[PDB]
């Protein structure tokens, strides 16, 4: 079964798409074409991203597909069948959802892992690099995998850092420590 | 770290506030004496009672 499962509808579409292109052994091709069709959809904002509104016909939906494969003739072919499927199931409206989902699945296959270093305010680039080095070095990143570490700004977390990746976290923050500290002196 | 900061601040910068033993007294029940020995006083002294009793109830044993 394809590594990394995607629960629920729209990601069942992604799961299918990946495994279908995995047996064709043309996943990179799929990914590239998916980025391209998503991009030219996204870059056509009014009329063709804001006319993904759910109200179009069966026949009009088919013709939206025909315009999409008119827009560029470079598509994997599995993803040309996928366009048909989403139209046919008339769930075409969620288009980008499947795209994003295929992306999540894909870059897991590629090996890339994503992390997060939430903090109160943005932290140093020196800190970013030191943490990135450490985190990549650690056994947590198995290696043969990469870490796109993203600092995000969350004011709610007061100071510190929280490392997140692999649904495994180490939370050493002042807000979290303060919570536990306060609690212990209210006993 | 934060632990140290808290430790430092808490211990050093404030301690107990005032509180007097005298104020405590109001909120507790204070010792008071067990007044009175409570001496009982002799009753029925003398044959005054006896003469009265012999005479008063003459009801014989049956």
């Amino acid at each position: 079964p394809p590594p990394v499962r995607l629960f629920g509808v729209e990601g069942t579409y992604a799961t299918a798409l990946y495994q279908a292109a995995a047996k064709n052994s043309s996943i990179d091709a799929a990914f590239q074409s998916l980025q391209k069709v998503e991009s030219t959809v996204k870059k056509n904002p009014k009329l063709g991203h804001l006319l993904l509104n759910p109200a179009l016909s069966l026949k009009d939906r088919n013709s939206v597909i025909d315009a999409i494969v008119e827009t560029h003739k470079n598509l994997d072919g599995y993803v040309v069948n996928l366009l048909k499927v989403l139209s046919e199931n008339n769930r075409l409206g969620c288009f980008e959802k499947i795209a994003s989902d295929f992306g999540v699945l894909n870059d897991a296959h590629n090996g890339l892992l994503k992390g997060t270093v939430t903090s109160a305010e943005p932290l140093d680039p020196k800190s970013f690099k030191r943490i990135e080095k450490a985190l990549s070095a650690s056994k947590l990143v198995g290696q043969g995998k990469s870490l796109k570490l993203e600092n995000v700004v969350k004011p709610e977390i007061k100071g510190g850092l929280i490392v997140e990746l692999g649904d495994k976290t180490v939370d050493l923050s002042i807000s979290t420590k303060i919570q536990k500290l306060n609690k212990v002196l209210e006993d | 770290n934060v632990i140290q900061d808290l430790y430092l601040r808490e211990l050093k910068d404030t301690k107990l506030a005032p509180s007097t033993l005298q104020d405590a007294e109001g909120n507790v029940k204070p010792w008071n004496p067990p007044q009175k020995p409570n001496l009982p006083e002799l009753e029925l002294q003398g044959p005054e009672a006896l003469k009265a009793y012999t005479e008063q109830n003459v009801e014989t044993a049956h």
